[PDB]
């Protein structure tokens, strides 16, 4: 969270597994796997995205898209409206990043994309 | 230290200005025995019925007055849905289940800033009919919105608008001027409670075991606890603040022992 | 080892020629067991 | 002797259960699984690739899409259309008509003996010409992986993307042939011969499995696009299933009566 | 002896003529492992989903031929209620999980008089599509009871009525003459099967485990095993005998290992 | 967990951190840097020498100078110009103009997956034909060397003074490869992939390193000059990087968003 | 060793085959440790 400091308010951090239609509201969000991260002294929240698939390994690119390349949704909710104070900056920014695992595992090097050098 | 994460299930919730889970009335209500008025096995906890349940409550105005509550019947709350408070595995299971008995362990939730002032009073409080409208009926979803909060008049700190059944037009009707199921509201906090101060907390923890006249109370009308947030010093704050801040409630059921397995309510 | 007449050498490993399955942690029985 | 062929199991009997005689002694062992299918068998004739082509686009196909068939093996012994997996299996009786005539292959000798439903084993390709003097090369590409299909110029000769990667792209020599072992790597644990569940969740297919293959090879001429020849050349894909396993015994095609 | 009463958790059937429980590919196929493809803690079982779920079956006349069959997906007849199959606290847990994994513990039941004749051919197929129409959809309820018994065609011995995927305008449609998921009526007594004879039982008595191309498949999709109802010897009876003796079944499923807790399926 | 990515270390969790989970088994190894870059790649077509040629006079290059372009290869994953090593990469768009046309080459499977700046990898070069049944051969000069280019009068028979030297000439067969392992040569102790100093100390180029390379292969047929043919041959090079070692992770290409 | 699966036999030695340093004188570590 990169707002000032003096702003609170809570987030909701839920990770869906694939369904039939993405989840919108906070209710069908809720009923899925979240974690709800507050805002205070310390500035992050290393939310990791379950393993959770019907095989041994996924794919990495979804040509097809099935239940084997594509791993269900990534969805932030803000549960409660941010409290700014007067006179701090209205629309604070949420900063994402995104690692891997300490069990992340990878397999088969296939051609790679050229594209970058056109 | 003040920051205490709550791991329960698969749902964990979280806080950073935490002033203490208030046990009530026993070291750990988490232990429990089971039920001697059953003698088929009853269903105990699993793994998707001991999680947090996170739902909404009615938001908190300048235009409160003193004494306005608005109060959470469990497990009332999750058979009416009660600000959107959906039980998911606990719903669906409570209604097919004759007789329920489970501790609550609730969490209520109210982000006041360093600038403004008020204070909730949100209590547990046993054996109440303060959803209920004098008529005998239960409040519906657009009858806990059109007012938002329920002021403390007369009739609730006497005791005089609960339910009762007519005595027909044999008798004459008396008037009514006491019952037993009132709010003393400068006795709230008898009850096991922590005041939601604007400037020491955003979150109070309320841990409360079984009670009730029976072993195992029935599971579609009990009324045992009921989560009570009370409005003690009125909200405040210069123009420009933060207005109207909201007030979630996070309920986990503790150790329920569910029996008498039957198909799904219908009345 | 099946079709494998090959009893003395091998040369490359049992890896790399056969797939071997990562862990987790004369005589025909019948197919249906009448209990 | 007296039994109860209701209850669902018979024991087998010799000559001396019932009658005076003895036992005969177990000569041959040709029916274990990894004996059996540790034997090559034809597959698919596919044709060499000329150019950089195109994979073909997922069913069902409208008209105008330029594409090409017939040049994909895709390896497995369930039945396949146009270098796809598929459920039926499909062979022409008239062929000499308008459309495009697709590519259907199966597994001949494998379905008389596919007497089980489950089935995993380590591939063995060979590839050999049907060219008189030819000297090709035969690519791969894994269970769930898609061919790269396009053209990066070299000293002005569009070498397609197809003879670089890290899948083997084993180069036949002029008049050799090309042999190596392929291991099971579809992400399911093993191949479904027959196959009930779906692979998606809408608008699935029941009884086409996604991945249960060992990927699909295909076969180029080492020179680049400028040197496209007209007369198109044919190669024959014979396979061998190394360390087959079989599970849970299963059905019989139906041998007509006519 | 002859009379097995088999106690599951609430709902315990009795036999007096059972022929012994085939127990099929194992010793005990009720002892299962966890499955390797989920780091999430299964929904193991509970006394609410081990118990014997009772169905319907469609009668069984003169006028079926031989080997006209009658197919029941497991757990397909759950989903869509074939038979009036209601699973209670299975389908609603089934609906809300990802992936299942459970064997199965059939008994089909049908009552023959010692002066009828006919046999059933009561078998679990493993891997079929029986009930699927050619088009790519399923049955419904009413298109299983215009017909009440799916006759052996060519098409079902040779599996030219199978589901497939069009090929388009683009390419020409071959002459479709085979496909994998074919039935060999001759040859259905390789599956866990036993003969329901008008001589010998009135129930049969299958036990399967799982199996499956993963360890373990999808909930809403999976058609592991499949029972089949197919008759052998047509029935035949003198006027004035009881006339359409009806099938029952009943199925429980042995070690549920339940992954992916999601919401209610909607598609 | 309750973190700071601003301190600049986090650490790596599991399921089990945060949830109720579990760890998962780690399978299988092949983001192993030296198991990685093990396999072969194109990396330049370079056409054949058939006489005593020029090596191409350093940059800027005025016209009139008669050089030879595009027939050797300078044996380096970075961005190469006219068989000397360059810095930006530039390929051509509308091509067909006046002008000589460099020669340029980049290694395209090494970028995507040159997350590091500084690595070290004996060479194992393949050079493949793309001619139908051709003999050539295939000269080398290292690391801080240069191209012997005259021709000594062997019996009235201009043999260029390449066939000789100290350096492998390796012979191709007729319709054979060539394959040898170069060890790393460069007066460097690593190469850098990305590199931000000046090799010279006035008129340098930033970011341009002199000696980062495994020296320069180039073919010539084994003909005198008077068997000097009309139409060019080409030649492909593949590269294996044996034993590689990589320091000091680094960037990955700018995928585009378009 | 990396891809190599010649687990039994170099015919040519270490120093022709790979290229040795001359001398002066699982468990995967961070890159960056915070002190």
């Amino acid at each position: 969270f990169c707002g000032p400091m003096m702003a609170r308010g809570k987030f909701l951090l839920s990770y869906s597994p694939p369904n039939g239609t993405q989840p919108q509201t906070l209710s069908e969000a809720m009923q899925c796997t979240y974690s709800i991260w507050d805002i205070g002294l310390n500035s992050s929240w290393t939310f990791v995205i379950p393993y959770i698939s019907p095989s041994d390994y996924r794919e990495t690119r979804a040509i097809t898209n099935s239940v084997y390349s594509a791993d269900g949704w990534f969805s932030l909710h803000k549960l409660t409206k941010i409290t700014l104070p007067p006179d701090c900056p209205q629309s604070p920014c949420i900063l994402f990043f995104a690692s891997a695992g300490e069990d992340y595992t990878l397999r088969l090097p296939v051609d790679c994309n050229p594209s970058y050098v056109f | 230290d003040r920051v205490t994460t709550q791991t329960a299930g698969n749902t964990a919730i979280n806080t950073q200005s935490s002033l203490g889970v208030l046990c009530a009335y026993v070291e750990d209500p988490t232990k429990s025995d089971p039920p001697s008025s059953s003698t088929d096995q009853p269903t105990t906890t699993f793994t998707a019925i001991d999680r947090w349940y996170t739902g909404r409550l009615n938001s908190w105005t300048k235009a409160v007055k003193t004494f306005s509550f608005q109060a959470v019947p469990l497990p009332g709350a999750f058979l009416s849905r009660q600000g959107g408070l959906n039980g998911g595995a606990f719903t669906a299971t409570l209604h097919r289940h004759f007789l329920m008995k489970c501790g609550w362990q609730v969490q209520v939730q109210c982000n006041l800033t360093q600038f403004h002032q008020g204070a909730l009073l949100v209590a547990m409080v046993p054996e109440t009919t303060l959803d209920v409208k004098p008529d005998g009926k239960a409040k519906s979803l657009q009858e806990l919105n059109e007012e938002q909060w329920v002021e403390m008049s007369d009739d609730y700190r006497t005791g005089k608008n609960m339910p009762f059944q007519s005595l027909g037009t044999y008798y004459r009707p008396p008037n009514w001027t006491w019952g037993p199921n009132f709010i003393n509201p400068y006795q709230v906090t008898v009850f096991p409670h922590q005041i939601l101060n604007a400037r020491t907390s955003t979150s109070v923890d309320i841990n409360v075991p079984y009670i009730g006249e029976t072993p195992t109370q029935s599971s579609e009308t009990q009324n045992s606890w009921t989560l009570l947030v009370m409005v003690l010093v009125p909200l405040d704050y210069k123009e420009g603040a933060t207005t109207d801040p909201e007030i979630t409630f996070s309920v986990r059921p503790t150790s329920p022992y569910f029996n008498g397995l039957r198909n799904r309510y219908t009345t | 080892r099946g079709n494998n007449g090959n009893m003395t050498f091998n040369y490359y490993a049992n890896t790399y020629q056969n797939s071997v399955d990562f862990s987790t942690s004369g005589i025909l029985n019948p197919l249906g067991y009448l209990k | 002797s007296t039994d109860n062929a209701e209850t669902g199991v018979i024991e087998a009997g010799n000559t001396d259960t019932d009658f005076s005689g003895e036992l005969a002694a177990p000569g041959s062992n040709h029916t274990n699984v990894k004996f059996l299918f540790d034997r090559s068998r034809l597959l698919n004739v596919i044709k060499v690739l000329e150019k950089d082509a195109v994979f073909p686009r997922p069913f069902p196909t409208a008209t105008g899409t330029q594409q090409d068939d017939g040049y994909f093996c895709l390896l497995t012994p369930r039945p396949t259309v146009a270098s796809r997996p598929a459920t039926r299996f499909g062979l022409y009786v008239s062929p000499s008509d308008s459309g495009v005539l697709a590519n259907t292959s199966l597994d001949f000798n494998f379905y008389s003996l596919a007497c089980f439903t489950y089935f995993r084993s380590d591939l063995e390709v060979t590839v050999v010409s049907l060219e008189p003097d030819l000297e090709f090369a035969v690519g791969w590409f894994p269970s769930g992986s898609e061919y790269q299909a396009s053209s990066f110029v070299y000293d002005q000769l569009h070498v397609p993307y197809h003879f670089t990667g890290r899948t083997p792209r084993a180069f036949a020599s002029k008049g050799g042939k090309v042999s190596f072992v392929l291991p099971w790597n579809s992400v399911s644990s093993v191949l479904p011969v027959r196959w009930g569940g779906a692979s998606k969740l809408s608008s699935a297919t029941r009884g086409l499995p996604a991945h249960a293959d060992w990927g699909t090879i295909y076969a180029f001429i080492p020179r680049p696009n400028e040197k496209k020849s007209t007369a198109v050349k044919h190669v024959a894909v014979y396979i061998r299933y190394k360390n087959a396993r079989a599970w849970c015994p299963s059905m019989l095609p139906f041998r007509s009566y006519k």
